[PDB]
């Protein structure tokens, strides 16, 4: 049973992460945030939550939405780092895998800044704290995929995922890295994560893969360099779209073909027939993360909390934008499930 | 003199162009913010300085000519380089549709910028006449 | 190599040659360090006072 | 006419928007950065005054200088001290600061005529 051996190594971790989940903003707290009309009022209301005095070091006039997002995300990062410092064994590997996606983000960010001739220090300061590795600053030396792989990426945990650069090439490399990483993380969950967390993490990683596959299928239509053979190299092989709808999207050239492929799955129909595609994926991710919190002895709670806080920072940043820019008609367009 | 009537007409057109420019910038800013929302494909959670290509030569240049005492400034679509700026931000696979909407709003701001500059210069020249 | 080393926050230096011709640079650095020691003592004595 | 480039003195979001509009970061041949990214609080008045002078005086190719109205208000004395009509200066709205007609120079100049 799940609770029999879980608490030997993860009882404290899971209790702390569930306290973090209790810290997620409820619907009433989001409504109170929405009622704010100034960013100082937003800071005041947000101090009545578990964010607390995270903006106390920021003066009233210096307060910007970018600062609010940066400090909320920093709080997220410190909480994740504390939870990972208490982890050992398979839980430590699980949270390292969680960091591997941010590692891929940092690699793509470094290469994007390098080909754009941005300041090296600025790119390093903008790198995600999660997903940092020691040889990350060395990625500025070259604009060649082979040169960076031999120079840096062969020693990183992203080395298994790689089996001059421009914006489209960096995009392709990043999406290939994501496909390989999602497949590897799915395999790791299948083989090394106990059953309730195994099923929850398989569902969550499959949803993430499906979101990426549908995005790639829909965004390759407006491009000509994305060959149908290249689309196969970008679509992950772990989701509910795999392998049927994944194969259908890897060959589609029109929006109707993509929509017909997505009518295959009962989980994602209506995503393309109404609303915004990204709103559907955000709502589904928050629904899945909310359901993952119904499992008590699952380490998938860490991933669910991480995604819920990322969505929470997105929501708070959107509310900050609909406070700063006026635009109070769109202030309620945030995903909330807690 | 009828020069004051033309000053009033120019002020009216200046007001209308300010209103259009402000609406365009508001749309672009809110859609850029809504692109910061929907940042799951972004490199760092934001569509901004992370993507700025400091080697980017734009798709637009300005043209300045003079007729009589009036000076006209126009922005034209000249001066693979000079690419679609959406590609600066991973615009092929890694941008939301809201970022494209924001780009549309700002690209609409550009003609309004040119018209506003021309109206401002025309008003200043007419005022110098009076 | 220079970009790689500087990416690791390594302070790169230009040595004149693989032979003893670098003795003149060493003397120049000794002069600079002597003047800098004088300045540093001048500042540090006031600060410590 | 040599003046053909568009210079920008804007904040981060306005710079992103103007880049999306297709305005270029550097001169196509000289490769000279004709953008200045103003950062609130961290950027002092002297930096933006220097960059305004740079885009308006030393550069002989800048045709349009787009500056956010709050940055222009930060140095309104220097901006109004500029009289040359060759580089056309336009104040543009910022993300969090809408265009305030109180700070419009054209409206005050029309005020000067008292009609």
């Amino acid at each position: 049973m799940e609770g029999v051996y879980f608490n030997i190594d993860n009882g404290f971790i899971e209790g702390v992460v569930r306290g973090y989940r209790n810290g997620l903003l409820s619907n009433n707290q989001y409504i109170n945030l929405t009622q704010c009309d100034t960013l100082e009022d937003l800071k005041l209301q947000l101090s009545s939550t578990d964010y607390g005095n995270f903006l106390s070091s920021v003066s009233s006039e210096s307060l910007t939405t970018s600062l609010i997002q940066e400090y909320a995300s920093s709080k997220l990062y410190h909480e994740f780092n504390y939870i990972r410092d208490q982890s050992s064994g398979s839980t430590r590997k699980f949270m390292d895998y969680i960091t591997y996606g941010y590692m891929i983000d940092n690699v793509a960010l470094m290469i994007t800044g390098t080909i754009h001739d941005r300041d090296k220090g600025e790119i390093l300061q903008r790198c995600h704290p999660l997903g940092w590795f020691d040889t990350l600053p060395t990625l500025s030396v070259a604009t060649d995929l082979e040169s960076l792989y031999e120079t840096v990426l062969v020693d990183t945990p992203l080395a298994p995922y790689f089996k001059e650069l421009d914006d489209m090439n960096i995009e392709i490399i990043r999406n290939k890295l994501y496909k390989a990483y999602l497949e590897d993380f799915y395999n790791f969950v299948t083989e090394e994560i106990p059953e309730p967390a195994k099923e929850c993490m398989q569902t969550l990683l499959g949803f993430e893969a499906d979101r990426r596959s549908i995005n790639i299928a829909l965004n390759s239509l407006q491009s000509s360099d994305i060959d149908p053979d290249l689309k196969s190299d970008l679509l992950p092989n772990i989701g509910k779209l795999y392998p049927l709808a994944t194969f259908h999207l890897a060959q589609a050239q029109d929006f109707e073909g993509v929509r017909a492929a997505l009518a295959n799955v009962y989980e994602y129909r209506g995503f393309l027939e109404t609303g915004n595609l990204e709103d559907h994926f955000y709502q589904l991710e928050m629904e899945l993360c909310r359901d993952a919190f119904t499992q008590q002895f699952a380490i998938s709670t860490v991933w669910a909390w991480m995604k819920s806080k990322e969505q929470e920072v997105r929501n708070i940043t959107w509310i900050a934008e609909c406070i700063a820019q006026n635009q109070r008609e769109r202030i309620n367009n945030y995903i909330s499930v807690y | 003199d009828e020069q004051y009537l033309r000053l009033i007409e120019l002020l009216s057109n200046y007001d209308s162009t300010l209103e259009q420019l402000q609406k365009g910038f508001q749309d672009g800013y809110i859609q850029l913010s809504r692109s910061n929302y929907y940042n799951k494909d972004s490199l760092r959670g934001n569509y901004g300085e992370d993507y700025w290509d400091e080697t980017y030569i734009g798709q637009l240049m300005a043209t300045v000519e003079e007729k009589n005492s009036k000076v006209v400034v126009e922005i034209v679509k000249r001066k693979k380089q000079d690419y679609d700026p959406i590609l600066m931000f991973g615009g092929v696979l890694s941008v939301p549709s809201s970022l494209r909407q924001s780009q549309t709003s700002f690209k609409g701001c550009i003609p309004l910028i040119a018209q506003l500059i021309n109206y401002k210069n025309e008003i200043l020249t007419l005022v110098e006449t009076l | 190599i220079r970009k790689i080393a500087e990416s690791l926050d390594a302070n790169l230096y230009d040595v004149d040659s693989s032979n003893e011709g670098r003795s003149q640079q060493l003397a120049k650095v000794n002069k600079n360090l002597s003047d800098l020691y004088t300045v540093l003592k001048t500042t540090s004595t006031t600060l410590e006072s | 006419e040599k003046r053909t480039l568009i210079a920008v003195i804007a904040d981060e979001d306005t710079t992103t928007g103007l880049l999306l509009a297709g305005i270029g970061q550097i001169t196509p041949e000289t490769q000279e950065k004709n953008f200045f990214v103003y950062q609130e609080g961290k950027t002092t008045k002297e930096e933006i005054t220097d960059k305004f002078n740079h885009f308006t005086e030393e550069r002989d190719d800048i045709a349009i200088l787009l500056i956010n109205q709050h940055i222009a208000e930060n140095i309104r004395a220097r901006v109004d001290s500029f009289t040359n009509a060759f580089p056309a200066i336009l104040e543009i709205p910022s993300k969090d600061h809408p265009y305030d007609p109180e700070k419009d120079s054209v409206l005050k100049r029309v005020r000067k005529l008292f009609g």
